[PDB]
RNA sequence: CUCCUCAUGGUCAGACUAUGUAGGGAAUUUUUGGAAU
């Protein structure tokens, strides 16, 4: 498995932000992250490239479609320094 | 300007000489030397047989590379002798460029005579096989008495330390010799060449030793053929088996032949088995047979090696087809096809038309233009059409005509003793009548890519296709126009049995004449 | 090959957004290792106002490689 | 065989890599990964106005093509893997030869 | 609540006319009957028609092997 | 890539956006984790502080050595 | 089941045309062979761009990944 | 055995065009995804259609403030990725 | 220098730099000279010395030192284990090598490296050609 | 050394009573003199 | 150089780590492109 996959699994239960290949940003609490980067998310606030913002309850996006994630700074401590 | 580089070196007064050259071009070089036009001539090792009398001789390098050995090896003092016979004066002058390690060896054995020895101890297995097959040696006593005639015997007495016999004495000689011959016999009985039973003692010969000894193929080569060849074997496997032999030790390689073999392998119909070694001469034999089947433009270096291979293969391929017959596999058909391909130089499926001497792409197309498939349609053709098809020189036309003439349209007919009374496990004799188009003046086989001369022969084949079982085979030399031949062959088990007879020539492809018939055995 | 854990979404009405700015709504029916989805009562939401009922009971299949994201309409 | 190995041979070579995005790269290959990820040093890079960069690592799939020096010996570099495979793959009568 | 390969198989048996949405192309969609498919979702489609939306016209294509990578959304009509 | 660890690196994305951050770890897919990562778009203009980010290896074009580690 | 691979095998030695995903190019020619990954080889090929004949290319190789579909003509 | 089957399938498949190109040292023209074309001789190839090409002449089309113009350049030693290949044409 | 001693006082270290650059030269020369002379006692020892100048170690330091990948703890353990080298070379089973080198870790690596160390099954059959010449 | 114990044997050239092979302890003590 | 697979030697209660004449890194979530304009 990937070390960043391992971190991303640690990120479960936290509030993360996600940018997809389309450019829409989904901020919310990450329920579940599979090995394939498929992520289940809660109470998501979404900002579109046009600037419009919406709210949704439960969202699940495919791994392949995710440009990148931003995860909280708490995890930066360890154990990935090694 | 044949020998594409022989021009520029020879133009400045240094000639080139090597085996495989265009002969005219070589002869021009030699004439220049005799007339004094070229004062210097560079001769490769293998051409020591071409004796160009010189006033002086230089020998540059005593080391020649062979791949098989995987290192340079110094020349035989024999080669050097044949290399010093060329020069005589005003004073005979011989320069030999040598190492320090080889100095004491050449400086002695050239000036002082050559001590002669005997290498029989290596070939004893094959030699004793041959004697047993000829049945002159009935027993082991007989063989020892036969070894009394050897130059080996005298030699082991005068210099026993060279052959590893520690005891020097009449009794010691006798014991050591009997040890050697005993070891030989164990290898032969284990390899099924012979059989030994107590009653002095009785030794008998099996089907393997028969053919091996008759064709003269070495014991080890035969043992390798036995180990690899089984039923349901393919043509590629048969060809590999052919390539792995001891007869090819005499095919030289320096580093370029092997690298070029790698580069050549892109262009070839087959692909060497992965679990054997590429550098071994076997791989080279394999690819040069590929280059014989597909007519590549070969370097003149490889032409010689191809020629050597061809000088070996015909006995070997005969052994390959016959050993499968002895093991009773109907796949000997494929071995026969391969033998045909070796005599001719073309594949079975690729094209029958290319078999006729001196055909190339363009000329083959005219055959497709007249919609000819087999060769037998060329025999029915008349002169005007032939002239239209081939516009070429007269010698080539003549060889084609000879090919057409001696390639018979022969018909396959059988006459069975009793079709009603058919008993299982009995020796059932059939009389096959064979008849030929034209009665031969001589049996010469004609092929361009196989320089050596061949006499035509035929194989009569009986077997059943589904079971892949070959029931009977016989070889015949048909000198007359019409003959009869009697196959004494045991019948199969009870019930309905398909029996298909082939008449397959050893030389010419697409000669396969078949008749299928089925009998109900009780 | 991993199987997506979609079991929580089974028999739920979801809005899939898909490549080319396409959006469809339907009840999640099947899925596979490939994320390929079967949707029943599928309704295409075209660019303007109308939606078409493409598959009411006949359902439909969407390639998981074409699936951008999936929203759960229910809880 | 695998051309990526041929790229592996290309360390310390000065090359100009055109990329799928149209970007031009000029530099000395320090290494190429089997992914065809190419790490280079002393690189001038022109996006479709050159930026000078000490080291650049490029993901292999982004590489469109790599233009090699004309001095390179392709005959020698192409034939390796076959020889390596042959190396991985790899009686009385021995001396045909005498005295 | 059935796997998509089984769904495609019932399209196969029923021989219903099938409309495929292609990838990143809204303009055209392909239509026809599924006579067979493989593991890569390549489909042999009979009496296929190209349907440009941009009233709709179309080009009759006859028998077709459509590659599965284009497939966005398989449907019935 | 292991030498680049802990360094400040500049990654160029597929869309042309420029990300800059400390390279803490990588993987086979070249998915990178970047600490204290900020985004620049046009060249400073349109710079944003993202924080700790993963980036996908499918999106990454190239990376260059920006500054020394903290 | 009649699979795309057998249909394509039966399509070998027949005049075909292949529309690529771009639709910027169609190729009409005899289908010589196709491999297990479905790359295409055509002979006597002709190129139709925008539905008009661009030119006669001849023996041509089509990368599998570009193929939208193949039809028999 | 598996290796043998792969090489053979390669020989009788569509790959035969690039195999024939390497053996005959014949020029082929490659339509690429950049809308550029490469007419060259095939020095080496790969299953991915990665290629070593010699005597490369690449031709492209450019638009300006007037009539479209074709542009071309010579690259003697060129190595090419396998995905940029749209089409490989072999011709006289 | 053979024993790998870097020094604090650098006068000695400068002299030993000189010996570093020219030592393998001089020793190798002496070896070639003895080889020309045909002397048995010096030539073998000189060959060992030349090897020691080249690879910087003694005979009693195990040849595993000149492998780049062989670790430090292992070579220390073998130096201290007082065991003939032939035995380690004869050992085949990798687990058994790890047990013999008494560290379970790295044993497989060590065995791999052994099969990468030169090992020769050598035979010779002499035989006279004539009374004076011996092949 | 073992006063009753088995050993394999071979033909060869014997070494000096004080020879590098017979004095291994000295090299570890020699390098151990400077240490590390 | 990297990841996986496999083999392996070890350790722990499948995981981790060194090594490997090993296999590999083109068919949906990453490296053999849906991009091009």
């Amino acid at each position: 498995n990937g070390i960043p996959v391992k971190l991303l699994n640690e990120a479960q239960g936290h509030i993360v932000s996600l940018e997809l290949t389309t450019g829409a940003t989904y901020r919310g609490k990450l329920v579940e992250s599979e090995d394939s980067m498929n992520v289940q998310l809660r109470d998501v606030i979404a900002t579109e490239p046009q600037g419009a913002v919406t709210h949704m309850d439960q969202i699940f996006v495919r791994g392949s479609q995710i440009k990148f994630i931003v995860v909280p700074d708490l995890l930066k401590n360890a154990p990935l320094f090694k | 300007l044949t020998d594409g580089h022989l021009r520029a070196p020879l133009k400045h007064g240094v000639g080139i000489l090597y085996k495989g050259m265009a002969s005219n071009d070589e002869r021009i070089v030699k004439r220049l030397y005799e007339y004094g036009a070229v004062s210097v001539l560079l001769i490769s090792k293998d051409c020591s047989a071409f004796a160009c009398k010189t006033d002086e001789v230089i020998i540059l390098g005593t080391n020649l590379y062979d791949g098989a050995e995987h290192k340079y090896m110094p020349y035989t003092i024999n080669e050097l002798l044949e290399m010093v016979g060329l020069a005589s004066g005003m004073a005979g002058k011989v320069l030999i460029l040598t190492s320090h390690n080889m100095k004491a060896y050449y400086k002695k054995f050239l000036i002082e005579p050559l001590p002669t020895e005997s290498y029989l101890q290596y070939i004893i297995h094959d030699t004793l096989n041959n004697e047993i097959a000829n049945s002159i040696i009935q027993s082991k006593q007989d063989c020892v008495d036969w070894f009394t005639y050897s130059y080996f015997y005298r030699r082991i007495h005068v210099n026993p330390s060279y052959y590893g016999v520690r005891d020097t004495s009449p009794h010691g000689i006798s014991v050591f010799l009997s040890n050697l011959v005993e070891t030989c016999l164990n290898d032969l009985v284990e390899s099924s060449f012979i059989e030994i039973d107590d009653t002095t003692e009785i030794i008998s010969t099996l089907s393997n030793g028969l053919i091996a000894s008759h064709y003269g193929v070495s014991f080890f080569t035969i043992q390798s053929f036995v180990s690899s060849l089984s039923n349901t074997s393919t043509l590629k496997n048969m060809l590999y088996v052919l390539s792995t032999a001891v007869e090819f030790e005499s095919v030289p390689l320096r580093k370029g032949d092997r690298a070029l073999l790698v580069k050549l392998s892109k262009r070839l119909p087959l692909r060497f088995p992965e679990h054997t070694s590429s550098g071994s001469v076997s791989f080279k034999v394999f690819l040069l047979l590929q280059a014989y089947f597909s007519r590549l433009e070969l370097p003149v270096d490889f032409q010689n090696d191809l020629k050597d291979i061809l000088e070996k293969v015909v006995p070997l391929i005969n052994v390959v087809v016959d050993i499968l017959s002895a093991n009773g596999y109907l796949n000997a058909t494929t071995a026969m096809d391969l033998a045909q391909m070796l005599i001719q130089g073309v594949w079975d499926v690729d094209n029958p038309l290319r078999q006729i001497p001196h055909f190339n792409n363009k000329i083959l197309e005219k055959c497709k233009e007249i919609n000819v498939e087999t060769v037998y349609d060329i025999m029915a053709l008349e002169d005007e059409e032939r002239d239209e098809i081939l516009t070429l020189t007269d010698s080539q036309l003549a060889q084609v005509a000879a090919f057409v003439n001696n390639y018979p349209n022969v018909e396959l007919t059988y006459s069975l003793n009793n079709s009603d009374s058919l008993i299982s496990g009995v020796k059932q004799k059939i009389t096959i009548q064979l008849t030929r188009d034209v009665e031969p003046e001589n049996l010469q086989v004609t092929s361009e890519k196989y320089p050596f001369d061949k006499l035509e022969s035929w194989w009569l084949v009986l077997g059943e296709v589904s079971k892949k079982e070959l029931y009977a085979i016989k070889k015949v030399t048909l000198n007359k126009e019409t003959q009869q031949y009697e196959l004494e062959f045991d019948t199969p088990t009870s019930g309905k049995h398909n029996l298909t007879i082939w008449c397959v020539c050893d030389s010419y492809l697409d000669a396969d004449k078949e008749l299928s018939f089925e009998i109900n055995v009780k | 090959v991993s199987t997506p854990e979609l079991k929580k979404y089974m028999d739920k009405k979801i809005l899939l957004n898909i490549n080319g700015s396409r959006k469809v709504a339907g009840i999640l029916r099947g899925y596979d290792i490939f994320l390929n989805v079967v949707l029943d009562d599928a309704m295409e939401i075209n660019g303007e106002d109308p939606a078409n009922n493409h598959q009411l009971g006949l359902q439909t299949v969407i390639r998981g490689n074409s699936i951008i994201s999936l929203e759960a309409l229910d809880a | 065989m695998k051309l990526v190995n041929f790229l592996k041979k290309l360390r310390n070579e000065q090359v100009t890599i055109e990329l799928k995005n149209g970007t031009t790269v000029w530099g000395t290959l320090q290494s190429v990964s089997p992914q065809m990820n190419a790490i280079l040093t002393d690189v001038k890079l022109t996006l479709p106005n050159i930026a000078s960069l000490q080291y650049i690592n490029i993901r292999g799939n982004t590489i469109r093509q790599i233009i090699l020096p004309d001095s390179l010996n392709l005959d020698s570099l192409l034939v390796d893997q076959k020889q390596l495979n042959s190396l991985r793959r790899s009686a009385n009568k021995r001396p045909r030869r005498g005295l | 609540m059935v796997p998509p390969i089984n769904c495609i198989f019932n399209f196969l048996q029923q021989q219903t006319p099938v409309t495929i949405w292609l990838f990143e192309q809204i303009g055209i969609r392909i239509k026809g009957k599924i006579v067979g498919f493989d593991e890569f979702m390549n489909v042999v489609i009979d009496e296929a028609v190209e349907i440009p939306v941009n009233v709709e016209k179309g080009t009759p294509l006859g028998k077709i092997l459509l590659k599965g990578d284009n497939i966005t959304l398989i449907t019935s009509a | 890539l292991a030498n680049l660890i802990d360094y400040k690196l500049r990654v160029l994305t597929q869309d042309g956006r420029v990300y800059i951050g400390q390279l803490m770890a990588f993987d086979k897919h070249m998915n990178l984790v970047l600490n204290e990562c900020i985004e620049e778009r046009v060249p400073k203009v349109e710079k944003r502080v993202l924080g700790l980010t993963i980036l996908r290896g499918e999106q990454i074009l190239s990376t260059v050595v920006e500054d020394k580690p903290l | 089941p009649v699979n795309p691979k057998p249909f394509l095998k039966g399509l070998v030695n027949h005049r075909v045309g292949v529309k690529l995903k771009f639709n910027s190019t169609e190729y009409r020619g005899t289908l010589v062979s196709t491999d297990n990954y479905f790359n295409l080889q055509l002979n006597e090929a002709e190129e139709f761009v925008a539905g008009v004949s661009h030119g006669t290319l001849g023996e041509i190789f089509i990368r599998c990944n570009n193929v939208l579909y193949i039809r028999e003509l | 055995e598996l290796e043998e089957l792969e090489e053979f399938e390669f020989k009788h498949g569509p790959m035969s065009l690039i195999n024939d190109a390497m053996v005959t040292r014949t020029p082929v023209i490659i339509s690429l995804r950049n809308n550029h074309k490469i007419i060259a001789r095939v020095k080496a190839f790969d299953r991915h259609c990665n290629m070593v090409l010699e005597n490369v002449k690449e031709l492209w089309t450019e638009k300006k403030g007037k009539n479209v113009i074709n542009r071309e350049r010579f690259i003697s030693k060129l190595f090419l990725r396998g995905d940029s290949v749209i089409v490989v044409l072999k011709t006289p | 220098y053979f024993s790998q001693l870097k020094f604090e006082g650098f006068a000695l270290n400068s002299d030993i730099v000189f010996i570093h650059q020219n030592a393998g030269r001089l020793l190798r020369a002496m070896f070639e000279i003895c080889l020309k002379r045909g002397w048995g006692h010096p030539t073998r020892m000189l060959l060992n010395l030349c090897k020691s100048a080249t690879t910087k170690m003694w005979p009693t330091n195990c040849p595993l030192r000149q492998f780049k990948t062989c670790p430090v703890e292992v070579i220390k353990r073998l130096e201290a284990s007082t065991v003939p080298w032939g035995d380690y070379l004869q050992l085949e089973t990798p687990a058994e090598v790890g047990r013999a080198i008494r560290s379970e870790k790295y044993g497989k690596q060590v065995y791999d490296l052994l099969k990468r160390f030169p090992k020769m099954s050598v035979t010779c059959n002499a035989q006279p050609i004539t009374r004076s010449v011996m092949r | 050394f073992n006063q009753e114990g088995d050993y394999n044997f071979k033909y060869g050239i014997p070494l000096e009573f004080y020879n590098e092979m017979h004095r291994p302890v000295h090299f570890l003590q020699f390098s151990e003199l400077a240490g590390d």
